[PDB]
């Protein structure tokens, strides 16, 4: 967010003009003699108008090339930024943590280390919203905790981050580290189970204590915990599964980054997400 | 009741054995808790920031198709509560002059918040 603000104020803008532009161009089409009742095509075209008129997709890379006095430093910074952003995307993907706006992502300008604050998982109250079934794959007579993700994109790989990482490092450093992390976590014979059990159970207890219904304390709560643990372990093992047929390792990861960078998905998210940056 | 009983027992065991350590650690924690409290302008800055992100978040919730909207009553009661929870002598007669005169209409409210945020960030940057 600080880098984005420096770029906007280096020109003659301030980044609330992006919100004003999307509000004006989104409000100019609700009127009579409807030119666009479909919100998606209008959202995609104002997304492209933001990416062309206001914030191009070379801001982060240009800021970091101007930051270091040598190209060896920028090259080593990018080589570490790709691996640390792969670890950040794994920590955001597993445990289903919330929207990663660009003021919650911090970067070390002497190492390339990426970390984030506000690491709060997203727990949806519905058991009704799920692509999977309700009854057979998991058995839960309660319905409250599910640990689901709301965003259109599976993680945050915006145009500016993707232009910073490049094409060689996004294929060879981002996806491969994202594959080998999930491969290393399912190898050691149920350490994921032992950690995720109690670290899910405390989240379940805080979920039933935030809303004032703390009376459901039973082995049914252990069934909620084991259901969420099996869901998270299944979604983690989905990344590091290589097929029995000959298939590219990092193929599910490459399909995920194909679905996380398309403008038809980035336009369908909120404006505080800043999908252009 | 066993939670605070066990906590006071653990604190007593931590205080009898190693008393000098507990004394120095408690004095350090107390001095940080009393002396690193933020000033008035920093509290006003973080209040205006949380108000501005909530205003621009509620303005994009599709309240209406946005002909000429107005503020809800709960946001106005929250900010008149925050005005009494502000700093007393000098912040309040200027903060109150920006919601009595029908400045909340979801357009001059956000413009006022952006103006105040920019002025406060220039004031805190000239410190």
């Amino acid at each position: 967010h600080e880098i984005h603000n420096e770029f906007c104020k280096k020109k003659g803008f301030d980044p609330d003009d992006i919100q004003d532009f999307m509000a004006d161009k989104l409000n100019a089409a609700h009127d009579d003699a409807l030119p666009a009742p479909d919100m998606t095509i209008l959202k995609v075209e104002i997304f492209n108008s933001i990416q062309t008129m206001f914030v191009p997709s070379n801001v982060l890379k240009d800021h970091f090339t101007s930051l270091f006095t040598q190209f060896e430093d920028f090259w080593l910074f990018r080589k570490q930024f790709a691996s640390q952003y792969s670890s950040f995307v794994f920590m955001s993907y597993m445990m289903m943590i919330n929207n990663r706006t660009p003021h919650k992502i911090h970067v070390d300008k002497t190492s390339g280390n990426v970390f984030t604050l506000e690491m709060l998982p997203s727990r949806f109250p519905y058991e009704r919203v799920k692509p999977l079934l309700k009854n057979h794959d998991l058995s839960l007579p309660p319905d409250s905790p599910i640990f689901h993700n709301n965003e259109p994109v599976p993680f945050r790989l915006t145009p500016n981050i993707q232009s910073l990482i490049g094409d060689s490092a996004l294929e060879g450093i981002f996806a491969v580290n994202l594959f080998t992390i999930s491969r290393a976590l399912i190898e050691p014979d149920n350490e994921l189970n032992t950690y995720l059990a109690l670290f899910i159970r405390d989240e379940i207890i805080s979920w039933f204590s935030n809303l004032h219904r703390p009376i459901i304390e039973n082995p049914q709560l252990r069934e909620m915990v084991q259901t969420n643990v099996d869901l998270i372990i299944r979604k983690v093992a989905q990344l590091g599964h290589l097929n029995s047929t000959p298939t590219v390792t990092t193929q599910f990861i490459l399909d995920c980054i194909g679905s996380a960078v398309s403008p038809r998905n980035l336009a369908r998210t909120d404006v505080n997400f800043m999908p252009w940056f | 009741r066993q939670p605070w009983e066990y906590l006071q027992e653990l604190n007593n065991i931590l205080k009898t054995a190693y008393p000098l350590l507990a004394l120095s650690l408690e004095s350090l924690v107390a001095q940080i808790n009393d002396r690193f409290k933020s000033t008035t302008d920093e509290d006003l800055f973080r209040l205006i920031n949380v108000l501005l992100i909530d205003g621009t978040l509620n303005y994009n919730r599709l309240p209406f198709p946005r002909k000429n909207p107005k503020l809800p009553e709960n946001t106005e009661k929250n900010l008149v509560k925050f005005s009494t929870t502000l700093l007393a002598p000098y912040i309040r007669p200027k903060f109150n002059a920006d919601f009595i005169d029908n400045k909340p209409d979801y357009e001059t409210y956000i413009k006022r918040l952006r103006y105040w945020r920019r002025r406060l960030e220039n004031k805190l940057d000239r410190a």
